[PDB]
């Protein structure tokens, strides 16, 4: 729990006995459309976070952008990536892909 | 740990370059004993002054050894090398008539 106080009024407020007072419409939203601006938040907060680690795990994300900055992110504080491709892809489509994320190169 | 640069700018910080594949480490130390004089062809120097080199002043002064395909233009640079091994010396550069330094 968290509280938010309104300083004009606390001057003369009053409580009285309350039971079972129950939360409602705290709600999760259709998470299967999610769009890169969150993953690209996250990411960013992901980079400035004060702990060490020593890997990076892309997490099923199947994004490209997502996945280029944590490319980015592997190659500022030279530590490791394992990322992966779609899983349902058949063979021949498998390759392009890879190209695809960005990742290739030097 | 936190983020690491490439190259060093004005900020207080630690550096570290990329990874290079092919590169070569050289060490130098400097001896007075004797001094030997000699007559070569090299890339870059004042032509026709003397020029006192040491172990670790003979690739800025003189400069890059040239490619053997060249032909006959990099015996000198290797005679030095195995001459100063053990001290240093002085050449004087010589230099074909057709050259020309630049100008702005």
């Amino acid at each position: 729990l968290r509280a938010v106080v309104n300083e004009e009024l606390i001057s003369t407020a009053k409580v009285t006995n309350k039971k079972s007072l129950a939360f409602t419409g705290g709600t999760n939203g259709d998470q299967s459309k999610i769009s890169t601006a969150a993953y690209l938040r996250a990411v960013k907060v992901l980079n400035n976070a004060p702990y060490m680690y020593t890997a990076v795990l892309g997490l099923g994300c199947y994004d490209n952008a997502a996945i280029t900055a944590l490319g980015k992110i592997c190659a500022d504080r030279l530590i490791d990536g394992f990322f992966d491709v779609k899983p349902t892809l058949t063979y021949a489509e498998a390759l392009p892909a890879v190209e695809d994320t960005g990742l290739l190169g030097t | 740990q936190y983020s690491i640069q490439q190259s060093l700018g004005n900020a207080s910080g630690v550096a570290v370059s990329p990874i290079n594949a092919d590169a070569t480490l050289s060490t130098g130390v400097a001896l007075n004993s004797s001094l030997w004089a000699g007559i070569g062809v090299f890339a870059r120097g004042k032509p026709f002054t003397v020029l006192a080199v040491t172990e670790s002043n003979y690739e800025d002064v003189l400069g890059e050894p040239l490619k053997p395909s060249s032909g006959s233009q990099f015996e000198p640079i290797r005679h030095v090398y195995e001459a100063i091994q053990q001290t240093s010396g002085y050449v004087v550069r010589a230099v074909p008539d057709d050259a020309k330094f630049p100008i702005i």
